[PDB]
């Protein structure tokens, strides 16, 4: 359907499809690996500004700005007129939501790639008929934390909600609509496989951020991250959240390395209620041996009986 | 039929303190007709009969 | 053409016919060219410009 | 096959009944009734030997729920259509339909719902840090599941019998396979 | 002279940008102290109205 | 102090050699004791807040 407009590398001598084609780039030639005829000669290997229609799409403007010799009543003018502009509106507000999440992603001091998914779910996102209802702010919590859990930097739902004051019910639908439109578009488009990257839980996430929070040795937080793991084992937790299963695991091996901390302090901290933390120590303070790490006792430098009692 | 007593007993009686609105519910039941009302049904709308100043202020 | 979406007048695609002449040939696509709807409407025009004329009338007599 | 049959827990209905309510006459007139202008503009009833609550609407809507079976909300609705009657109004059974029905059962093994949700994930959302349970949306029929780990699997929003039950047979195999321990 | 904390940079970072410790603070909460107040109110008869 | 944060908010104290190989930015936080006042009055006509 319509013009071909193809070149196609084919030596008109070997008449072998498809041809063994070398491109030699220092002598800036295209030759056939057969006869060694060249195919294409005088090869193209800056000047412009960098712009990936993936992010923001196929948009193309210029701002004005202050020159060597500029009148100021010409800029404001100008500046005007730019702003007068009605077919570039759904672009111009895209435009400035995208500047809205990077700046609070960039207070938030998150790395780049949490800017550049939230920015690319947002704009893949946008301007579909069963999200239109819902407050912006809840879209941008929604945009943000896919964008972490999409690069295996998932955060959680408090500390989003400590940036963005946005309710709970809102910001739960539109991460629904948001994961079941990217898994259509991704349906539709290039097709995923998960392999575990928007799991539910993602509690082996959620131990060194709290540990470092906390001010734990690296050690602890490796205890800890094998503890949130063989937690999957034991099926009088499975249904826990994975953030109160964190801070019980984290907790229970504070009290293994025998770390000069107490639960209140941990409570502060970590804004969890210390009845839930003695509640998780209590149930997993049956769990021994299921849960402590065989080699960390296999080099004696924990042992069973520092656990205090219940 | 305690319906019907509740809600003939719930509302209030026409006869008001001031002329205004005894006028001007005249004026709503003239209004909500589609055909033009002559004097008796005018006053049988209202709880009196006799001749007052509502009349003069409706001509 | 449909696949290109070329128009061929009566003049230039004299040159464009194959060795079997059979169908006309496009140079890019190489497509069996179709038959243009116009001139066919001719009529509808006239009848366009005697619809716009009578109801001019008024304009011209004024 | 399942080796249980759920059973329902509320069957939620509604009636149109083709005439205009007062909603301060049936709520002073009716015994076990309560008026809430500020909060909520229908009238809320409820009677105890079906169990069931009324959601009386100035409109002649009226919405029934708490109903284990379609039987208790056919007698609850005419129950309700008697107090209408007796009370002062006179209401028909123009329409009465069924619109939800629930219904919990038990697996009685552990199920690995991280698996679940990793296998069956383009029907499934999992957020355990607001709800413990598993969302399920099957496409056919349109019932919506609540999975536990405990194994207690809870359906939700169907009309009859038969699609909640195809409903459970269909999801059977497919989390009978997961065990844990 | 400036102070230098002493602690771990950890205990520092505890509080920033993502910190799932929630504000208290009741400096300009202008928000939650005027979403409280709600009208409700019903169609009670036309007469009294006027 | 120098330090670092990860990508995953993960904090640790940074040192130049490794600031040097993993291309990052020898920088310690800044912190300031803020202090926050509200003051009201009584707003009427011809009397100084
Ligand atoms: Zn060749
Ligand atoms: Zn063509």
């Amino acid at each position: 359907r319509g013009p071909n407009l193809n070149i196609v590398l084919t030596c008109p001598e070997c008449k072998v499809y498809p041809p063994k084609i070398v491109e030699r780039f220092s002598e800036g030639d295209v030759v056939c690996a057969l006869c060694g005829l060249v195919l294409s000669d005088k090869l193209v290997d800056r000047v412009g500004e960098a712009s990936n229609p993936l992010l923001d799409g196929n948009n193309l403007s210029t701002r004005i700005g202050k020159g060597e010799t500029t009148d100021m009543r010409f800029t404001k003018e100008l500046n005007k007129a730019q702003g007068k502009n009605v077919m570039d509106k759904k672009d111009n507000e895209v435009q400035a939501a995208f500047a809205k999440i990077t700046m609070l992603c960039d207070a938030a001091e998150l790395p780049k790639i949490v800017k550049d998914c939230a920015k690319e779910a947002y704009k893949l996102c946008h301007d579909e008929k069963t999200l239109k209802g819902k407050s912006m702010e809840s879209i941008m919590a929604a945009s943000i934390l896919i964008g972490c859990r999409r690069a295996e930097v998932a955060r959680t739902f408090k500390e989003i909600q400590s940036l963005i004051h946005v309710k709970t019910k809102e910001f739960g639908k539109t991460l629904n609509i948001m994961k079941n439109i990217l898994r259509g578009k991704s349906e539709d488009g290039f097709l995923k496989i998960d392999t575990d990257n928007m799991s539910g839980a993602q509690n082996l996430t959620y131990i060194p951020r709290f540990c470092s929070h906390l001010g734990l040795p690296m050690q602890v937080t490796t205890s800890a991250e094998y503890t949130a793991k063989k937690c999957k084992e034991i099926k009088e937790i499975a249904g826990k959240s994975p953030i109160t299963i964190a801070v019980v695991s984290i907790y229970l091996n504070i009290l293994l390395f025998q770390i000069p901390i107490t639960a209140a302090k941990v409570g502060q901290t970590l804004q969890v209620t210390e009845g839930t933390i003695k509640s998780g120590y209590k149930i997993l303070y049956e769990h021994r041996d299921k849960l402590v790490d065989p080699q960390l006792i296999a080099n004696g430098v924990v042992s069973l009986d520092n656990l205090p009692g219940v | 039929s305690i319906a019907a007593a509740a809600l003939q007993a719930n509302q209030t009686d026409i006869s008001k303190s001031h002329d205004s609105s005894k006028l001007l519910w005249a004026t709503e039941y003239i209004q909500k007709k589609g055909k033009p009302v002559l004097v008796n049904e005018l006053l049988d709308y209202l709880s009196m009969k006799k001749d007052d100043k509502v009349i003069e202020l409706l001509k | 053409c449909p696949i290109c979406l070329t128009k061929y007048t009566q003049l230039e695609a004299v040159q464009l016919l194959n060795f079997d002449r059979t169908e006309f040939l496009c140079s890019l696509c190489d497509e069996p060219l179709v038959e243009d709807d116009s001139g066919k409407k001719n009529k509808e025009k006239q009848d366009k410009l005697n619809r716009l004329m009578d109801q001019i009338q008024p304009i011209i007599d004024s | 096959t399942s080796g249980i049959v759920p059973t329902l827990q509320n069957i939620v209905a509604t009636v149109t009944l083709g005439c205009r309510l007062d909603l301060k006459t049936v709520a002073l007139h009716a015994r076990n009734a309560e008026y809430n202008p500020k909060r909520f503009a229908a009238v809320i009833m409820r009677i105890r030997e079906p169990k069931t609550t009324a959601l009386i609407f100035a409109s002649g809507k009226m919405v029934v729920t708490g109903a284990k079976s379609e039987d208790d909300s056919k007698l609850a609705s005419r129950k309700y259509a008697r107090i209408i009657q007796k009370i002062g109004f006179a209401a028909k059974f123009t329409d009465f339909k069924i619109q939800n029905i629930v219904g919990s059962c038990d697996v009685k093994f552990p199920i690995r719902l991280e698996g679940l949700a990793f296998s069956h994930g383009t029907f499934s959302s999992y957020e355990p840090e607001l709800f413990p349970g598993l969302i399920y949306r099957m496409v056919k029929p349109k019932i919506v599941l609540l999975i536990f780990v405990s194994g207690k699997i809870v359906l939700t929003g169907a009309k009859q019998r038969e699609e909640i039950y195809q409903a459970f047979e269909a999801i059977y195999p497919v989390l009978s396979e997961f065990r844990k321990m | 002279r400036i102070t230098t904390l002493d602690e771990t940079v950890g205990v520092t970072m505890s509080h920033t940008g993502m910190s799932m410790r929630s504000d208290n603070s009741n400096f300009l909460k202008v928000g939650r102290e005027k979403a409280k107040s709600n009208i409700k109110s019903i169609r009670m008869p036309k007469k009294e109205i006027l | 102090k120098p330090m670092v944060n990860e990508s995953d908010g993960v904090t640790h104290a940074l040192y130049p050699q490794e600031a040097r190989l993993r291309n990052l930015t020898y920088s310690s936080g800044l912190f300031v004791d803020v202090k926050k006042r509200t003051y009201e009055a009584i707003d009427v006509p011809g009397r100084e807040l």
